[PDB]
DNA sequence: TGGAGAATCCCGGTGCCGAGGCCGCTCAATTGGTCGTAGACAGCTCTAGCACCGCTTAAACGCACGTACGCGCTGTCCCCCGCGTTTTAACCGCCAAGGGGATTACTCCCTAGTCTCCAGGCA
DNA sequence: TGCCTGGAGACTAGGGAGTAATCCCCTTGGCGGTTAAAACGCGGGGGACAGCGCGTACGTGCGTTTAAGCGGTGCTAGAGCTGTCTACGACCAATTGAGCGGCCTCGGCACCGGGATTCTCCA
């Protein structure tokens, strides 16, 4: 029925903190965070596709929407693993 | 019919809310002003929540209606879904 | 057919590339969605989730607790400047506040 | 008898209610207030309990942030007592 | 070949103020006002369609978006004008 | 061949609003009453702003609507101020307003 | 002392002309923009839009600053009034 | 370099008298210059990002309008 | 500076309900191929952004001087804080009626898609 | 005011929603104990507020400088449009496996209660 980012946040948590768990309300807040940030970046990429008279969302629009939304060091690092994941996806 | 439930937002409750906000000393005229501010905020949020309920042709205001009514005013709430 | 490899596995990601792709296609964001857009967005979502989970685990360990509760998420978000600036108009449920008292209220 | 100086107990409540995360408004009178505010928009209305808890969390966070701004306005006037003009100035600068 | 709402603001102004002109900058302000109100109502109606699992935008979503965005008397007279126009359009 | 704007008693184009609603990525489908209703609402708001702008130009003794008149029209009406609170109008300025204790 | 100041208040509030000079502001824009890219170019309407937005922002800030100064029982604005207004509005 | 001094003391006084300020301290001007520099850095960084996405070397007025529009500072009269 | 009382914090024992792991299965992600079109690329035009000069003049700047105003100090009296006791209603647990949210199946219509042409719209 | 281009008329297709039946989650209302919390009262102390004085820092006016702005010339980067093609994404069929619902255990943590360690206030 319903879907959520409950297992992926737990996999990320066990990657980061292997000895630390998470409650139900904290997992719900993390799910709200992921959905909210997804909506922000996707809406900004939609507006950037509309500004340039384009009908495609690409990794360029996601990159510049990440640069527009996230503050400085967060934006630089998010561009770093975004480009790393796109390069590992294409090359491997 | 419900009448005068703003007095159920009591003076020690407003004192507790001010203690969370770091307020050390409270004037005696604060409580009526705070009740009016709380009533204005609740009317503003509940009006859009009821509008979202009425668009769905529902009779119950769900948690989604409140979360979207808060998100429309720039007051996003994490924890109740959405 | 060959062995089915997921789009998250070959990108080195834990977050779902295909689910992000479906939610982009069904969100009426654009007429077309490229191949690298969900990989990039899943990487950014995984990075931001890992950044909150590091500081939330640190806050849970500072309180001598194991499981992360909403209070630790509140402390993690408000104690980091970039994350507080990102979530400035966000209310964490059952989060509380940072313990902050002004100096003029402390007795001399 | 033993009595504390005025402000010691207030600072103790400040630390106590900043260390905690519980709701500071009683749930039944807030629920009744939500009912009488919602009946002026639509009658014969029902509410999920999660909706009332979301409303209470939002209202308490709004009032706590307003009291933080009110305390800043009161300290700006070289006082320790918050007065309704501090609430008025904070809501005027915020744009409400 | 730019499109603008300029001639329709001319027509509405001539409908309400026959002996009044308007400058180019004021017409640019009116065009930006029209486009901003249009994108506000269209975005709120798109969100209302997304929340209620509807793939279409009818006059009901436009009505609810108008009621959500505009203040009180403006919203009441706007939904009055919209209902009148929809009934007259279905009458013809 | 009759335009849909004339069939609704509207000066704003119904067809242009329908075209913008179709390609604006708002929904997959658009109902037939939605551009009519949206053109009516936009025409009402344009008419209200032009009403108060003409009143501001007439009360300040001019025959042309300038951005100052639009500024006075928006910031003098309360609900238009609530609609346009976070919006700046270029070359409009602000209202003449002085704090009451500064007056001699 | 104050009659020329109140005459300047009654003079400048009525007008819509820009209070910052054009060329120093344009030099400031080209100086600030140079940290983000090298050899950037600017339309004149872009610098005019930046000047209109900056002047409106500073005037709204001085309105809130004056409110803080009357709140502290003063007619002279101070940097603490500016930083209190910026703290309440969320910029500080 | 150092073009923030082009925002002169009488220009800051003109912006203050437009805002209704009757008396101004002498420490206001550097605070106002710093605040203006922060605001300009934020808006110009956003507009330069909008220009970079279009593969363009000229900051148009549209980039400034969208840069202001993201921060809730919508500006009419230029193409908003 | 020290002591009485209060408050905070620290440590051991106990249970409990929710985190977390395992199983089925299903529907949604993946794979392989097809097709049309969006976008990248190449080329050319000409708009407009920028560089520089001259003047001439409003505007910035420096300074002298006086007075309005911020700020420190003081008194006083109101009003709010701390605490004790009483009253009120919040809260928890149970006990149902039933109202309406959610699901499913079938049926209508109306909105996407497309061809043509003509009347608004703009330069 | 002449070209042009998007809107209108009209035909078809099929899926989006409308409606009726069903079923069961969960909302609302009720009763009773209990006991935590609100409410009221009251002493006193300390903070808000009015008044006063002083010393200084802005407001203001005048003379000098400076660079803003307006006009004008000229060069070229690059916005912007068009034409071509090709790679990329929608789309469809089949498959299969990852995620989600449900079930079950056990341990992290809340509670409780007693004892050591700050901590505040008055002698």
């Amino acid at each position: 029925r319903k879907e959520s980012y409950a297992i992926y946040v737990y996999k990320v948590l066990k990657q980061v903190h292997p000895d630390t768990g998470i409650s139900s309300k904290a997992m719900s807040i993390m799910n709200s965070f992921v959905n909210d940030v997804f909506e922000r970046i996707a809406g900004e990429a939609s507006r950037l596709a509309h500004y340039n008279k384009r009908s495609t969302i690409t990794s360029r629009e996601i990159q510049t929407a990440v640069r527009l939304l996230l503050p400085g060091e967060l934006a630089k690092h998010a561009v770093s693993e975004g480009t790393k994941a796109v390069t590992k996806y294409t090359s491997a | 019919v419900l009448r005068d439930n703003i007095q159920g937002i009591t003076k020690p409750a407003i004192r507790r809310l001010a203690r969370r906000g770091g307020v050390k000393r409270i004037s005696g005229l604060i409580y009526e002003e705070t009740r009016g501010v709380l009533k204005v905020f609740l009317e503003n949020v509940i009006r859009d929540a009821v509008t979202y309920t009425e668009h769905a042709k529902r009779k119950t205001v769900t948690a989604m209606d409140v979360v979207y009514a808060l998100k429309r005013q720039g007051r996003t709430l994490y924890g109740f879904g959405g | 057919r060959a062995k089915a490899k997921t789009r998250s596995s070959r990108a080195g990601l834990q977050f779902p590339v295909g689910r992000v792709h479906r939610l982009l296609r069904k969100g009426n964001y654009a007429e077309r969605v490229g191949a690298g857009a969900p990989v990039y967005l899943a990487a950014v979502l995984e990075y931001l989730t890992a950044e909150i989970l590091e500081l939330a685990g640190n806050a849970a360990r500072d309180n001598k607790k194991t499981r992360i509760i909403p209070r630790h998420l509140q402390l993690a978000v408000r104690n980091d400047e970039e994350l507080n600036k990102l979530l400035g108009r966000v209310t964490i449920a059952q989060g509380g506040v940072l313990p902050n008292i002004q100096s003029v209220l402390l007795p001399k | 008898p033993h009595r504390y100086r005025p402000g010691t107990v207030a600072l103790r409540e400040i630390r106590r209610y900043q260390k905690s995360t519980e709701l500071l408004i009683r749930k039944l009178p807030f629920q009744r207030l939500v009912r009488e505010i919602a009946q002026d928009f639509k009658t014969d209305l029902r509410f999920q309990s999660s909706a009332v808890m979301a409303l209470q969390e939002a209202s308490e966070a709004y009032l706590v942030g307003l009291f933080e701004d009110t305390n800043l306005c009161a300290i700006h006037a070289k006082r320790v007592t918050i007065m309704p003009k501090d609430i008025q100035l904070a809501r005027r600068i915020r744009g409400e």
